[PDB]
């Protein structure tokens, strides 16, 4: 009852992970809860206004009995669990959220963030600034390679080494870098890995 | 620590009664909680206060879960036992209680017991039925990982 | 077969290290001859399972695994440990507590991968097949050549382990020519029964049949449980009979019967001591502690004050006297309680119920009939007419419950005349022809006789059930839940509040008290309640009716009680004030 | 063999099936399968010599949908939970969900909500002592016919979880819910349909000796059975939705509101929401519903809309049902203090103003029983949101709806039939040789009269004074 | 973030590194190229044997220029003498080139008409040994302790199939037993 309310947001935390888990991952988490949590910060809140209110109280009061001790231990320990849980939550939130920034941004030319993940505004702003910072954090990286990297896609190794991509309904022609490949809804190109990885992971190809 | 099925762990209710009183109850008006109440509290609280005292101040009473019954009827059909019922989390918990009140004798039960699962979740890591739903959280989630590597690996063996 | 003898000598090191089992067998050894020096116990020693894993895993494996080899030789070494005993002046049973389970199935799920192989079932118990005697070892008696002569009959459910059949009759001039009488009492019977068994009706999956099966109960086991109980049976799962493959006719596809043998049948869900006749003691000087106890009977009620003292009125009841070569005046006091409904009358009962020490309850319609025997026809069986006490019969020395006491049939009404104030009941049937004994103690809550004109309405043609009815209960409390407005806030706090001198040391303060002691009658009364009693007929009778000599009598019983609860060797003047009180609130 | 064909004008034949080792419990009986086995036959004794057919099983093999089990999971998957915590994120989530239940039954929004709350469950306290609290409630769609709350109750039963039809008496040769069959608990209604919702029809038409069941039942939960061998106290955790069928029409609201069901109102008093009803017409609304059955016929595509709801807002009710189970395990609610209070104003306003309503005697209801339902609406509500804690406004709602079912608990005679004097008079001094039977005879081929209105006039006579 | 497994390598990722094991070609050819880490070769001669990496014969099969060899251990007189010494000590695993699952999948997709007797018969023996060598680690699993285990010769797909299971209980095991001492 006391600290109860972060055992339930990270039961709500878990089934996030249920859902990256088998999955099938699509993202689109639900939404990142601004009020429970709120709840949660008005309660720790409420916490450390009576933690330093007793804090003054044994400096006229209490007169450092040996019992005083506990409430300075014990509730101690409670803000920690709230911590344990606003982390544990948060943490959470940007694992399932920097892998989506990686395997797809997204890709060729990348060339900038925008329609990708469904969440969009629903999720916190607080997050997408760190997002939006976090994929200018890995513009830098992409920068230093050379390489080069193309560290976005081919986290699966390239066979052998021409394909065959069957066009799913995608207009077309974007295919700019390299050649025109004159993107045709229903048209299948005899094309090597190369143009392949950067391409599928838009949405236009489909059969690797 | 961060994952989720730790933190989740801590949140188990134990039986544990105080050796002292403590006005200023936290939890309804006492205010002072007379000696040797018996009320339940999770277990990341309850983990140091029965460390920092040079008598303790709380008695540590073994959990209806640890009961010598359990750890007897663990001993006899581990793999028809249904884990996922009692707590539901064994490990996870055990793990600590074991170190917490540093009790040997059960050591080498559990560490019998999760040979004698993972015996048998080797025999569902091959591609459910009833079982897997009374497996314990964690040990369920190493079930998907295993059951994922031997998928992917046949999915890999055929186009 | 050395290995028989294996189990034998390896079940004998089992016991005595560790022999916190021996100390069992020696109780058992000795209380019985203890009975045989004064002025009962099913030979069985209980075995946990727990034990068992400790020493031996492999013998562990065994008892569930395959229990027709292992449960009889361990069998045979425990009768071999009794005998070694002491001293001289029987097969005994195995029982196996656990430490479930595999093993541990409900009927439902079972067969036959669970067949001869040790099963806790559980489930619900009917129809409890009837108790019947059964022969096991025949013993004759030769002359004039004397001896003693013997045969052993071994039947289906003999041991566990199947056998030669043995059946049947006797053996009648075994050689040479001798002529063998049979010697009834002290050749063996061992009683022997089956109760089928279905499993739980809340775990039933679906609107799918419930599938339930068989188990026989030897020896003591026989009548250790009614039908309809929650048990969890344990046994050797055993399959009896030919499927038909015995004879040569085929028949069918059907067969092989199975049942469950044994074993032990765990059923699942007064001492006043030293310090409580003291507490008692103690608490009978009091003075107030009238009004205390009538407050203790209502946690959840509120006011009713009146009605609760009523209740501890009855549970006293003034005592029983027959008088020398003449009837007997009625001892306890009987109760109705009339008002609108929600006004806890079918609440109050379950409470009077349960501290009441006994009796049964009924509601309306109804059954048994209530009133005598009731002749119950035809047959049961091949014709024979039979009957059962009524309603009023198995509840004596108790507390009848009513509810919807208005609902009941007039013809038993008839008989309730009977029952209350004569005190007897009388079945001529058929039949047998007897006057039987029910001085029950009666309770009745009843609606408001159609109209919820309970409150406003009349005196009379309120009540619904004339007359003498009427007369009978001592008291008629009236129930309309009409305000009385600032009584309405209070009862609305009051419940509020619950949405959130006690209650075990009730009926312990009941008991003693009612066995000890019997408060007789004194004169320091009498012309208290004759004065009551006289202003009743003669200014009620112009104020309300009915006030008859029966009222009288309820004075007497109200005093006797209410001198009860003092504990008072005598009657006194203060109690006929009280009982004087408590009729003047039902009269007004 | 199938209904569809080849039955013509005869009755199906049924061969007789053995299957074995892993085949057996693989089908729930009711399901279509398609089955392969050998076909041989038996002898089995019954000449000559005429040996009977069967069909050994190898192997069986059900179709794909037909209850292949489990349909009933208390977890459900992973992306349910998903679209779920979608779903309580709506603002018209409450309104949504009373657009989703009678998507052919028009008006009637009250009773449209009242089902809503039902369903949902309520508070459940096993608080020491023993005695428990329950949840939930108990709904009266009682009225004259057009009401369709007889198909309402076909609906319902089909959302809910777990339900069971039954109109009676019952029907056909189950018992009226728990029944004791001999070989025990043969299982029915109240039982074959414990732990969630039981439907009733003419619930004044049922048999006295179960009524009494029923009556005790519904209160505590649990039934006691103690026919023959088998002395039983099982539990019933169902929640009695019924439909009465009032009498003589709308005299009867003339007529004290209760009064109704045979002489008691105490079936009344047993049930929370009672709400009466009726087949009004308005040009208005009979020119909608007109109109829509005219729709309906042909050119047929109006239960089009209802698709066009699922593509935009609404619910599938296939879902609905998943989402029930869902709130119905997952959390339990709990109401907040100033609810509380706020419900306390409510009760002792009823309480006192109906009272003095009831100064000038004035016929009609009033239990704490009431006041315990409008919790458990408040509860079931709470439940809706899904969240662990009760607000006020969430109560502004129930106490209201609550409100007109007392609306419902408020709602001259020719006499012809009542002139009973002139037999007591002038044809009977001694009222022998008469009663009831001389009423009959001398009513009997008057086209006249009917057993309440005989009782009705005869009781009201003796009410009366006459 | 590699996302997947991701402590235990991929299924694909265990060919992607087998592929870097040479093996010999019949080149049907008669630039340069020196690309990095090959080293090979001088103009490869028609009916002469070489040695190659595999990724490369793979490719140049594709085109059928080049005719792979079969290992002298992929043969089904071979694999007989193995099974025959694999059910005769249930405790050891035996011999294994270690890649041989791999290697079987790879080559009987393309080179499967290279082959001597490859038609229903050595999948069948290799579909073999990989059972009895299975279910033989899945009893040979029992006697699991921390922390020591010999699973002596086995393959790396074996390895990478069942490693999350066994290095995770034993994180489970080792876990409360080094803790409770």
């Amino acid at each position: 009852m006391y600290g109860d309310l972060g055992n339930k947001l990270v039961l709500e935390a878990k089934r996030t992970k249920q859902l990256y888990a088998r999955s099938n991952q699509d993202v689109n988490l639900p939404m990142y809860h601004e009020d429970i949590i709120r709840n949660i910060l008005k309660e720790v809140s409420n916490l450390r206004k009576n933690t330093e209110y007793l804090k003054e109280q044994q400096q006229l009061g209490m007169l450092d009995d040996k019992v005083a001790k506990c409430q300075y231990f014990v509730t101690l320990l409670c803000m920690e669990r709230n911590k344990r849980c606003l982390l544990a939550y948060q943490r959470l939130r940007t694992d399932i959220l920097d892998s989506m920034a990686w395997n797809n941004n997204g890709l060729d030319l990348m060339s900038s963030i925008t329609f990708s993940q469904q969440d969009t505004n629903n999720l916190s702003h607080q997050e997408q600034e760190y997002l939006k910072e976090y994929c200018d954090l890995i513009t830098d990286l992409k920068s230093g390679d050379l390489v080069d990297i193309d560290l976005s896609g081919s986290l699966v190794p390239p066979s052998d080494a021409f394909i065959d991509v069957r066009v799913l309904k995608d207009a077309g022609e974007i295919q700019t870098e390299y050649g025109v490949f004159n993107l045709i809804k229903d048209s299948q190109f005899f094309v090597q890995q190369s143009d392949v990885e950067r391409l599928i992971q838009q949405g236009y190809l489909q059969l690797i | 620590y961060y994952d989720i099925d730790d933190v989740l762990a801590d949140g188990t209710e134990f039986p544990c009664k105080f050796q002292y009183d403590i006005p200023g109850l936290g939890y309804n008006p006492g205010r002072p909680i007379t000696k040797n109440t018996k009320l339940s509290l999770p277990l990341w609280l309850a983990r140091i206060l029965a460390i920092v005292g040079p008598v303790p101040f709380v008695e540590l009473l073994p959990p209806d879960m640890f009961s010598t019954k359990v750890m007897n009827a663990i001993k006899t059909d581990p793999v028809a036992l249904d884990l996922h019922s009692i707590n539901s989390h064994f490990f996870s918990l055990a793990i600590k209680w074991i170190m917490l009140f540093s009790e040997k004798e059960l050591a080498n039960v559990v560490s019998e017991l999760l040979l004698q699962r993972a015996q048998e979740l080797n025999h569902h890591a091959s591609s459910t039925s009833t079982f897997l739903l009374k497996l314990e959280e964690m040990e369920k989630e190493i079930y998907k990982k295993s059951h994922e590597s031997y998928k992917d690996t046949k999915r890999w063996m055929f186009k | 077969d050395a290995v028989f003898g294996d189990r034998v000598r390896r079940f004998q090191e089992f016991l005595d290290t560790f022999t916190s089992y021996r100390d069992s067998v020696r109780s058992i050894q000795v209380y019985n001859s203890n009975n045989a020096a004064n002025y009962i116990l099913p030979h069985r020693i209980i075995i946990s399972l727990d034990d068992l894993r400790e020493f031996d895993r492999s013998f562990w494996s065994g008892i569930l695994v395959e229990p027709a080899y292992f449960i009889p030789p361990a069998e045979k070494a425990l009768t071999d440990l009794a005998d070694s005993m002491d001293d001289v002046p029987h097969p005994w049973k195995l029982s196996f507590k656990g430490s479930f389970g595999a093993h541990a199935l409900s009927p439902r799920t079972l067969t036959a991968q669970h067949l001869n192989k040790l099963v806790s079932v559980e489930g619900i118990v009917t129809k409890t097949s009837l108790v019947r005697p059964k022969l096991i070892r025949s013993v004759h008696y030769a002359a004039k050549t004397g001896r003693f002569h013997y045969r052993d009959y071994t039947d289906a459910t003999t041991t566990l382990t199947t056998r030669i059949p043995t059946p049947a009759i006797y053996p009648t001039e075994d050689t040479e020519g001798n002529k063998l009488t049979t010697e009834y009492g002290y050749s063996t019977f061992i009683d022997h029964q089956r109760i089928t068994v279905q499993e739980m009706p809340e775990m039933a999956p679906a609107g799918q049949l419930p599938r339930s099966i068989d188990v026989i109960l030897d020896d003591d086991l026989v009548d250790k449980t009614k039908p309809g109980d929650r048990v969890n049976v344990v046994g050797v799962f055993k399959s009896l009979g030919a499927g038909g493959m015995n004879q040569s006719n085929s028949n069918t596809l059907i067969g092989f019967k199975t049942l469950i043998l044994g074993n032990t049948v765990y059923p699942l869900h007064q001492m006043l001591t030293d310090f409580d006749i003291r507490n008692i003691n103690k608490l009978s000087k009091k003075k107030d502690i009238f009004d205390i106890l009538s407050q203790s009977l209502a946690p959840s009620i509120y006011g009713h004050d009146h009605i609760k003292k009523a209740i501890l009125l009855m549970l006293m009841g003034g005592v029983e006297k027959n008088l020398e070569n003449g009837s007997h005046l009625r001892g306890d006091i009987n109760i109705l309680m009339v008002g609108d409904p929600s006004t806890a009358k079918s609440q109050l009962l379950r409470f009077v119920l349960n501290t009441a020490s006994l009796a049964i309850a009924t509601t309306g319609r109804g059954s048994s009939g209530v009133g005598l025997t009731a002749a119950v026809t035809t047959d049961r069986e091949t014709g024979e007419r039979r009957l059962e006490a009524g309603a009023m019969v198995l509840a004596d020395r108790g507390v009848v419950c009513i509810d919807e006491f208005d609902k009941m049939t007039d013809v038993d009404r008839v008989a309730i005349h009977e029952v209350m104030e004569q005190q007897t009941v009388t079945i001529a049937k058929a039949g047998i022809h007897t006057t039987l004994n029910a001085r029950c103690s009666v309770i009745a809550a009843a609606n408001p006789v159609f109209g919820q004109y309970d409150v406003n309405r009349d005196p009379h043609q309120n009540i619904a059930l004339p007359d003498s009815l009427l007369s009978r209960f001592d008291l008629l409390f009236v129930v309309t839940d009409d305000i009385n407005e600032i009584r309405d806030r209070s009862i609305s706090e009051h419940v509020l509040r619950t949405h959130r001198v006690t209650i075990p040391f009730l009926r312990k303060y009941v008991q003693y008290a009612k066995e000890r002691v019997i408060p007789q009658l004194t004169q320091e009364a009498i012309n208290v309640i004759v004065k009551n009693y006289t202003d009743l007929r003669n200014d009620d009778n112009t104020k309300k009716s009915p006030i008859t000599a029966r009222t009288l009598e309820t004075l007497i019983r109200l005093a006797t009680a209410h001198a009860k609860v003092r504990l008072s060797k005598t009657v006194n003047k203060v109690d006929a004030k009280v009982a004087a009180n408590l009729l003047r609130f039902a009269l007004l | 063999e199938i209904p569809e064909l080849v039955p013509v004008g005869e009755m199906p034949r049924n061969l007789t099936m053995t299957c074995d080792r892993y085949l057996t419990n693989k089908v729930i009986p009711g399901t279509r399968v398609t089955i392969v086995g050998i076909y041989s036959i038996y002898n089995s004794k019954n000449g000559v010599a005429i040996r009977t057919p069967y069909i050994k099983i190898l192997g069986i093999q059900s179709d794909v949908e037909t209850s292949s089990i489990w349909n009933s999971v208390t977890m459900f998957t992973e992306e349910e939970e998903e679209e779920f915590l979608q779903l309580s994120r709506n603002p018209k989530l409450y309104e949504i969900l009373t657009n989703s239940i009678a998507p052919s039954i028009f008006g009637n929004e009250d009773i449209k909500k009242a089902i809503v709350c039902l369903l949902m469950g309520g508070s459940k306290k096993i608080l020491p002592d023993g005695m428990r609290l329950r949840g939930d409630i108990n709904v009266l769609l009682l009225g004259d016919p057009g009401t369709a709350k007889s198909q309402l109750l076909k609906f319902v039963e089909k959302v809910s979880p777990i339900a069971v039809y039954t109109s009676g008496k019952g029907s056909s040769a189950a018992g009226l819910t728990a029944s004791v069959q001999r070989d025990y608990l043969e299982g029915g209604a109240m039982v074959l349909a414990d732990g969630g919702v039981v439907c009733i029809d003419e619930f004044d038409k049922m048999r006295d000796e179960d009524r009494v069941a029923i009556h005790e039942a519904m209160e505590q939960q649990t039934i006691s059975i103690a026919k023959a061998g088998i002395t039983t106290v099982l539990n019933s955790r169902t929640s009695v939705l019924a439909a009465a069928n009032p009498i003589y029409g709308r005299y009867d609201d003339l007529k004290s509101p209760g009064d109704n069901i045979d002489f008691q109102t105490t079936i009344l008093s047993r049930f929370d929401m009672i709400f009466i009803v009726k087949d009004d017409h308005n040009e208005e609304r009979d020119i909608s519903i007109a109109n829509h059955v005219i729709n309906i016929h042909t050119g047929n595509a109006n239960a089009m809309q209802n698709q066009q709801e699922e593509n935009g807002s609404e619910i599938s009710i296939e879902k609905m049902k998943r989402y029930i189970t869902y709130c119905r395990l997952k959390c339990a609610p709990r109401l907040s203090p100033q609810a509380a209070e706020k419900l306390s104003s409510n009760f002792v306003t009823i309480r006192k103003q109906l009272l003095i309503n009831e100064l000038e005697s004035t016929e009609r209801p009033i239990t704490i029983r009431q006041l315990e339902a409008i919790i458990r609406i408040t509860e079931s509500l709470a439940k809706l949101e899904l969240s662990p804690i009760a607000q006020e406004r969430h109560v502004d709602e129930a106490i209201r709806l609550f409100q007109a079912s007392t609306m419902d608990a408020a709602s001259t005679s020719l006499s012809e039939i009542r002139r009973f004097e002139q037999e007591l008079k002038r044809r009977l001094p001694i009222g022998w040789s008469t009663s009831y039977q001389t009423l009959r005879r001398e009513f009997v081929d008057t086209h006249r009269f009917s057993q309440l209105a005989l009782d009705k006039a005869l009781y009201a006579l003796e009410k009366h004074e006459t | 973030l590699p996302a997947h497994l991701q402590q235990t390598f991929s299924p694909e990722e265990i060919q992607f590194i087998v592929e870097n094991e040479p093996i010999k070609i019949f080149p049907r050819i008669t630039w340069q190229l020196i690309t990095t880490d090959d080293k090979a070769l001088n103009n490869m001669v028609a009916m002469r044997s070489t040695e190659v990496v595999l990724w490369i014969a793979l490719l140049l099969k594709q085109q059928s220029k080049c005719s792979i060899v079969a290992p002298q251990w992929l043969t089904t007189k071979e694999l007989d003498r193995k099974i025959q010494y694999e059910k005769t000590h249930p405790d050891r695993f035996s011999e294994l080139p270690w890649n041989w699952l791999v290697l079987a999948r790879i080559l009987f997709n393309k080179a499967k008409d290279d082959f001597h007797d490859p038609i229903h018969e050595l999948r069948g023996k290799i579909q073999d040994l990989r059972e009895i060598r299975q279910i033989k680690v899945l009893k040979g699993l029992k006697y699991l302790n921390e922390s020591h285990l010999q699973l002596d010769n086995l393959s790396l797909l074996e390895i990478n199939e069942l490693r999350p299971f066994i290095t995770e209980i034993m994180d489970k095991l080792r876990e409360i037993h080094t803790a409770s001492l």
